[PDB]
């Protein structure tokens, strides 16, 4: 009868913590995305053309 | 005198009926309790596929 298991522990730290500050990642992509947005950007007005 | 050959079983008497409510507080109260969790697993790792 030992049918507890854990596991849900170990996801309970993984379930939804992440969401409690969803926005620390965006902040990353954000950053790696800032290489596409820079990319971007200097392709903007004379590079439009490429 | 007497006494010592019928308080010896008393000492094992005890003893059993002590594990015995030890174990009458776990034949069903273990499943009572120890499945309050397993409910999560089911949508503790969705989310954890949720982000791929």
């Amino acid at each position: 009868r030992m049918l507890e298991v854990s596991r849900e522990e170990a996801e309970r730290k993984r379930m939804l913590d992440e969401r409690a500050n969803y926005r620390h990642k965006q902040a990353l992509l954000e950053a790696y995305d800032q290489q596409c947005d820079e990319a971007t950007r200097i392709f903007a007005e004379y590079h439009k053309r490429l | 005198e007497v006494r010592d050959a019928t308080l010896a079983h008393k000492a094992e008497a005890l003893e059993l009926q002590r594990q015995l409510r030890r174990l009458q507080t776990q034949y069903d109260l273990l499943t009572g309790q120890s499945s309050a969790l397993i409910q999560g697993r089911r949508a503790r790792v969705a989310a954890t596929s949720a982000v791929s």
